[PDB]
């Protein structure tokens, strides 16, 4: 006959368990992800203490002395919301698509930041194309009306 | 009719799948993985367990020299040594003080021991699965049990569910393996006959009964001393009793996916591997005609609550209008929803609710209630939570894909842009046009 | 809360009334003994000394 450890305190954090442990003796903790890397760890703790265990998607197995396992899975939580304003949306996407939403709203601006330089500069490629012959006449006079592609001032 | 269809490995959750056989009722199955076990195929290399020393009395030549001799033990050895002239309790042993020798042997042989207290070493290279089942059909709750190497089609309630094979290979075992009192470790052990002193292996057997001992403990005799009889020596210590205290954490506490291990036999159970193909023949006579089942018209759905939790946070309320009494099978046609019910009773003009859950932000599904469809949206919540005991009940979301309405923003700055880009790409054009033309 | 300082508290040390919160939860006994065996957090205040 073996003793089994006594209950846990347990208290829940955004992706953590907070856990506060009472062994009345040297006790093993050992905890594994549920995933396809385990990354196994454990400790004997010999007087009280606290651990916070980060969480993954896949889940978190923590097994404590001679006790069946806990197991313990985070789920979708966040103080943004989709629904918002658009500040609200990409906070709300950070909450746990981190990953993704770094990747897509960087490339996603880079695209568009571009694609507005790509517009400038076509506009700029046509305004060359453009006032060429205007400039090499020697009757050099751009019509009035013209004058507004060159960006020239005054209704005179 | 043969219907085929894959579920996801998970044990513990349901899975909803529609039979749909056209000019009929449709029917809907729900199974759920209770456990799925996978047993390897070992082949037995040999025993390890705690070695005993031998050590006869010695013999002590009393006036002359004792002569060395050689016999094929386990790990033998035998040496003598000279001038040594000792005192048992009442006086000297020999007589006179010198040119007296002792004759010391020893070899290693199994303990008692190792008929209870031995690791056994094996190779472990093919595996044969197998899976427990719960089946819902035809509103009965029924377990049925199956080999799950593609074979063995199991029968309940006339129809016939044949399961696997396992879409990976996957297994928690290498191909070399050892196992202790139901505990089992992952360890390239040395070959039979390579053993080394104060390791894992420095004693062998190739069965538990057999007498081909090979050991490996680096014994050595060495000189008595101050007149005493005994004989002292050294070796290494048991690597056998060292590896019970070095041993770090058997596989059940370690392996990936959140696999669990047994043994007598040894097996690797409910690994959250890859998918599993099932197959179900239902007997003709189990369908019933369209015409004689329930059929449901004028149809509307409304979403009280959503939120996008692990565990049906989700409520939807059905209005129907329907021709007679009867079940009817409830089914999404979205994989991105998943629905609580799997057939609801169906009455009068009136309306129905079913539980769903989602990991959708924005939620739009369209639901069938016995072949007759409605679109159904919402606008969902998330949870206040952070952290429960159970797996999301759920499909995963489509990332980078999915999103929401009030992602209109992406529209919305998409038709700017591409305004500015076409506006530049027309101006561009034109001034190619006047060129030529002008 | 349990475990920590206060888990047992009182207005002075001759009042009647207590506040305790020691997550006390009842077990299972062992099959055939008579006994009461039960899960708590042990003192905070023995802890805390």
């Amino acid at each position: 006959r073996v003793p089994k450890a006594r209950n846990p305190t347990v208290t829940y954090g955004k992706n953590q368990v907070i856990m506060l442990l009472y062994p009345d003796h040297p006790t093993l903790l050992s905890y594994r992800n549920m995933g396809e890397e385990p990354n196994y760890q454990e400790e004997w703790v010999t007087h009280k203490k606290e651990i916070r265990l980060t969480v993954p998607t896949e889940g978190l197995e923590v097994t404590w002395g001679n006790n069946e396992p806990y197991k313990y899975w985070p789920q979708l939580s966040t103080n943004g919301t989709a629904h918002g304003h658009p500040h609200e949306i990409i906070l709300y996407y950070y909450e746990l698509y981190p990953t993704m939403t770094v990747v897509v709203v960087s490339v996603a601006s880079f695209v568009l930041l571009s694609m507005v330089g790509v517009a400038v500069g076509m506009c700029m490629c046509a305004r060359r194309r453009c006032i060429t012959p205007y400039e090499l006449t020697p009757g050099a006079t751009v019509p009035f009306l013209l004058s507004l592609i060159c960006c020239i001032r005054t209704a005179k | 009719y043969e219907h085929v269809t894959v579920i996801p490995n998970t044990v513990g959750v349901p899975y909803k799948t529609l039979v749909n056989r056209p000019g009929y009722s449709p029917m809907v199955l729900e199974m759920e993985l209770l456990s799925v076990t996978l047993e390897p195929t070992l082949s037995l290399d040999y025993i390890t367990c705690e070695y005993k020393t031998v050590i006869p009395s010695p013999y002590v030549k009393c006036c002359g020299t004792a002569e060395c001799k050689d016999k094929s033990l386990p790990d033998y050895s035998c040496k003598v040594f000279t001038g040594v002239y000792p005192f048992m309790w009442g006086g000297a042993y020999c007589f006179c003080d010198t040119e007296n020798t002792q004759l010391s042997e020893a070899h290693v042989e199994k303990s008692e021991s190792c008929k209870t207290e031995f690791a056994s070493a094996y190779r472990a290279h093919t595996a044969s699965a197998s899976a427990k089942l719960r089946v819902l059909y035809q509103g009965n709750n029924v377990t049925v049990s199956a080999y799950a190497n593609g074979d063995h089609a199991v029968t309940v309630k006339d129809a016939k569910f044949i399961v696997g094979p396992m879409s990976s290979a996957w297994t928690p075992f290498d191909n070399k393996i050892v196992v202790y009192k139901g505990d089992v470790y992952n360890m390239d052990y040395p070959p039979f006959g390579a053993g080394r002193p104060g390791q894992f292996g420095d004693i062998q057997s190739r069965t538990p009964e057999s007498e081909d001992v090979y050991a490996n403990t680096q014994l050595v005799l060495q000189r008595p001393s101050a007149g005493t009889v005994h004989v002292p020596y050294s070796q290494a210590p048991s690597g056998f009793k060292y590896w019970l205290k070095e041993r770090g954490a058997s596989l059940q506490h370690t392996a990936p996916f959140g696999c669990q291990i047994a043994t007598n036999p040894v097996r690797a159970m409910n690994c959250a591997v890859g998918n599993m193909p099932i197959s179900i023949d239902i007997p003709d006579a189990a369908f019933t005609r369209v015409v004689d089942a329930p059929s449901l018209t004028d149809m509307s759905c409304e979403v009280p609550a959503c939120t996008h939790s692990s565990d049906f946070g989700g409520v939807a309320i059905i209005k129907y209008a329907a021709s007679k009494k009867g079940k009817c099978a409830v089914h999404s046609m979205t994989n991105a929803v998943t629905i609580r019910e799997a057939e609801i009773e169906v009455e009068g003009n009136s309306q129905l609710q079913i539980s769903f859950s989602t990991a959708l932000a924005s939620a739009e599904f369209r639901v069938q209630v016995c072949s007759t469809q409605v679109h159904c949206a919402a606008e969902c919540h998330p949870p206040k939570d952070h952290i429960v005991n159970y797996p999301a009940s759920h499909t995963t979301l489509g990332v980078q894909d999915i999103s929401v309405t009030a992602m209109s923003w992406v529209q919305k700055i998409t038709g700017g842009v591409g305004l500015v880009v076409a506006v530049a790409a027309l101006i561009l054009i034109v001034v190619l046009c006047v060129s030529f033309s002008r």
